[PDB]
């Protein structure tokens, strides 16, 4: 069933107790944090040999 | 607890696993801030079961 990704994230937040307003009012910050984490994962896997 | 849906003309609120449309009232939604930062905001009139009852 198709669903917009912001609404999916709102459902995920509701799954841990956080309401939807926290995501809908801080969507840009959460998106930037997710992008930064995904970017750091690559260099973390590249640099660390173990 | 649900999701806003629309059949083209009117807006309804239903649960996330079964299409059960109902009028968007005050007891179905909660207020949190103003609509100036939410991306995807649409204008819609919410129902209040206190104004028609206070007609008497
Ligand atoms: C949407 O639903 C409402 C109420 O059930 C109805 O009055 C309206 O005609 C419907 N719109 C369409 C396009 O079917
Ligand atoms: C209708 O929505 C627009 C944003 O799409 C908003 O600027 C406008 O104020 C709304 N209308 C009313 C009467 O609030």
């Amino acid at each position: 069933l198709q669903i917009p990704f912001p609404m999916q994230m709102a459902y995920r937040f509701n799954g841990i107790g956080v309401t939807q307003n926290v995501l809908y009012e801080n969507q840009k910050l959460i998106a930037n944090q997710f992008n930064s984490a995904i970017g750091k994962i690559q260099d973390s896997l590249s640099s660390t040999p173990s | 607890e649900g999701v806003f849906v629309s059949n083209g003309t009117h807006w309804f609120v239903t649960q996330r696993n079964f299409y059960e449309p109902q009028i968007i009232t005050t007891d179905n939604t909660f207020v949190s801030g103003n609509c100036d930062v939410v991306i995807g905001i649409v204008n819609n009139t919410v129902y209040d079961p206190l104004q028609p009852e206070l007609d008497s």
